[PDB]
């Protein structure tokens, strides 16, 4: 407190009225862990098939080059 | 995430590059391939 300004530094600061606001924290971790569960999913499973694929039969090709038939 | 973003330009430089290769590996084969038949037709109607 200062005569003109107060900052509140507070570890867990939530607007609300009641010690109850469990069933809104527990929310937000679900969205945070379902959006890492995107991450995991969309990184993985685009790319990491993707990136076998693409890399399938590349020197077959590249040695049937040279044939002259 | 800065990092990602530049792996995956690398990936896309480096499936250009093969897409260029493979345009070209496709016309020469072609290109081998038609005239090997032409060959044979050719060899082919000189018999009769």
């Amino acid at each position: 407190v200062q005569p003109h300004v107060v900052t509140v530094l507070a570890d867990t600061a939530i607007r609300a009225d009641n010690l109850d606001e469990a069933a809104i924290l527990e929310a937000r971790k679900n969205a945070e862990q379902l959006l890492a569960n995107q991450k995991s999913d969309l990184d993985s499973a685009a790319a990491l098939a993707a990136l076998a694929e693409t890399a399938a039969q590349l020197e077959t090709i590249r040695k049937i080059k040279n044939r002259a038939q | 995430q800065s990092a990602r973003m530049v792996a995956m330009k690398a990936a896309t430089d480096n499936a250009g590059q093969l897409i260029k290769d493979l345009q070209l590996i496709y016309n020469k084969l072609r290109q081998a391939a038609i005239t090997q038949e032409i060959s044979e037709i050719v060899g082919g109607a000189a018999a009769v």
